[PDB]
């Protein structure tokens, strides 16, 4: 019962906080198994629907902090996936097939800056090399810093853009949200009501992961753990992975 | 009385608003706008350049550098800018070595660079190490941490201090210097301005209604923010600092410092 999530984005723009939220746990990244993008692998296990889940969260180190950034820096990531693929069609061409670990990532979160403006040419592009390969699931990564108008605005800005590259999201059988504007904190903080809740804390004001008002956390949470997964998982098993095999042949 | 002010960074990091704040008045378009199209077609930094009376009497040029780290490739991204501020300079030392000079000469050179830091928590990218050490070298700069409200007070602490030993490390010049002309008042105002750069600035244009009481800032689902509140952020002080302490001593050092530099250097060259 595997779960391989990849995060993408530039450093700082809160991956692993948003990892420590969705799962609840401070130590997803504990277990680390080992001019470019680096890669880094984090193993993981996650009590999920009570039954026990190995979760493998995928990160990156260096994506958009070079001069230029073209396909031949955040190409490993490419490789990345491309890797797990075929790391499971060698398994499933086996004479003396075992029982496969699935390692294929099930889920690209893409991690979009709050400018308030528009998706950047690095975001096209590398979105536009991604989507074909896994379930792709733009957030707006910080989203506490935007008006609620910025919010409605930016969204419109980014699916326009999207739909005009041709790059296709995942769609649940939410989807009209997406991107979703979401915050990250595992840490606990009084409101002002007097309630510890998970957030963070500034002389503005307290905002509340756990608030469907203040973010769309629990829509992404939904999607990606509580009830969607399998759908991610399918999509991956059935389809893109199908379609990149087909392609190799 | 002029004053030639540029702004530094990707878009969106609340360059136009910040300018239009200091001014309290709108000024300038954000460079980009939500259009991607309005980057360069050039895809490398282009000087905008705009032009402004407010009053003591002053006379201001802004200067915005759309398409500075916006593009894939930003190899070139300073260069624009290094050539725009050495124009100045070269323009003016024309005027100064002409027979018939004018009497007085339009001063064009930059008086001051608002460099944007993203709120990332990072020690600095390799682009802006590439271009703060060009522009320091010919223009007073003064580091801003963008949208600052992305960060708590505690991650503004660490941030700040994180950078300040970023220019240490690189060794650069950053503005308000010091010299032994100045009284032990003016060392000690120029060490409590420089404990708090880079500024954690907020910028609005917008005036916002907080217990019935209006002031300019931002609201949202779970935030009220005021702009000139200096217990929320530091725009108070970068507007006084700019317009009234250091403004003259921006204008004098640019001329006595950065123009004399480069005047010496072309005069041998
Ligand atoms: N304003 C705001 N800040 C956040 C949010 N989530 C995380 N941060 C802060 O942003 C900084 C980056 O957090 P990380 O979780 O380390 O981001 P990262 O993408 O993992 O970056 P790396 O250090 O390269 O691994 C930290 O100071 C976080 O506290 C958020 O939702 N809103
Ligand atoms: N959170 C936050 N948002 C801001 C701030 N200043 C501007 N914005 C918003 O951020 C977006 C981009 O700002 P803008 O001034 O156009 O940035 P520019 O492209 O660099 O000129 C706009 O939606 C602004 O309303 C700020 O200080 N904090
Ligand atoms: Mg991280």
């Amino acid at each position: 019962p595997s779960f391989n999530l990849l995060c993408v984005g530039p450093d700082g723009i809160g991956k692993t906080t948003l990892m420590k939220t969705l799962f609840n746990n401070d130590d997803i990244e504990a277990n680390l198994v080992k001019h470019k993008v680096k890669i880094k692998s984090y193993e993981s296990v996650i009590e999920e629907n009570g039954v026990k889940l190995n979760l493998n969260v995928i990160d990156t180190e260096g994506f958009g902090d070079f001069l230029n950034n073209d396909q031949k820096s955040w190409d490993p990531i490419i490789k990345e996936i491309d890797s797990r693929f075929d790391q499971y069609l060698d398994a499933e061409n086996k004479i003396n097939r075992h029982s496969i670990n699935d390692k294929r990532i099930h889920a690209c979160l893409y991690f979009i800056e709050p400018t308030g403006h528009y998706l950047k040419p690095l975001d096209l592009k590398f979105m536009q090399s991604v989507y074909e390969k896994c379930n792709l699931i733009p957030v707006i990564a910080k989203s506490d810093i935007l008006t609620d108008e910025e919010i409605l605005s930016f969204k419109k800005t980014i699916m326009n853009q999207l739909i005009q590259s041709n790059i296709e999201l995942f769609k649940p059988p939410l989807f009209s949200s997406l991107p979703y504007a979401v915050i990250g904190s595992n840490d606990i903080v009084e409101n002002y009501s007097g309630n510890q809740v998970r957030g963070r804390s500034y002389p503005w004001g307290v905002i509340e992961v756990d608030n469907d008002n203040h973010s769309d956390f629990n829509l992404l949470k939904n999607l990606l753990i509580k009830q969607f997964m399998e759908e991610l998982k399918e999509r991956t098993s059935k389809i893109l992975y199908e379609n990149y095999r087909s392609s190799k042949l | 009385f002029q004053f030639n002010i540029m702004v530094v960074g990707q878009s969106g990091l609340g360059k136009s608003t910040l300018i239009n704040t200091l001014f309290a008045s709108h000024l300038i378009d954000s460079a980009t706008g939500d259009d991607i199209s309005a980057l360069p077609v050039t895809k490398t930094t282009e000087m905008k350049i705009s032009t402004h009376t407010l009053v003591v009497r002053l006379n201001i040029n802004v200067i915005d550098t759309p398409g500075f780290g916006d593009f894939i490739d930003n190899s070139k991204a300073w260069e624009p800018i290094v050539k725009y501020i050495k124009e100045q300079h070269s323009q003016y030392l024309r005027k100064e070595l002409t027979a018939q000079r004018e009497r007085f000469i339009t001063d064009t050179r930059v008086h001051a660079i608002l460099y944007f830091l993203q709120p990332n928590g990072k020690e600095l990218s390799r682009l802006d190490v590439e271009a703060l050490k060009r522009l320091t070298e010919i223009a007073n700069v003064i580091p801003v941490i963008g949208k600052s409200d992305t960060l708590t007070l505690d991650e503004r602490t660490e941030f700040r201090e994180l950078i300040q030993n970023e220019f240490e490390k690189y060794n650069f010049k950053i503005y308000p210097y010091d010299s032994e002309e100045l009284t032990d008042e003016e060392l000690e105002l120029n060490r409590s301005v420089r404990s708090i750069i880079p500024f954690a600035v907020v910028g609005s244009e917008n005036e916002i209604e907080i217990n019935g009481e209006t002031f300019r800032g931002r609201k949202t689902r779970w935030s009220a923010i005021n702009v000139e509140d200096i217990n929320q952020c530091d725009f108070v002080y970068l507007r006084e600092f700019l317009i009234r302490t250091h403004l003259q001593d921006l204008i004098e050092t640019t001329s006595y410092i950065h123009y004399e530099g480069f005047r010496a250097r072309q005069l041998i060259a």
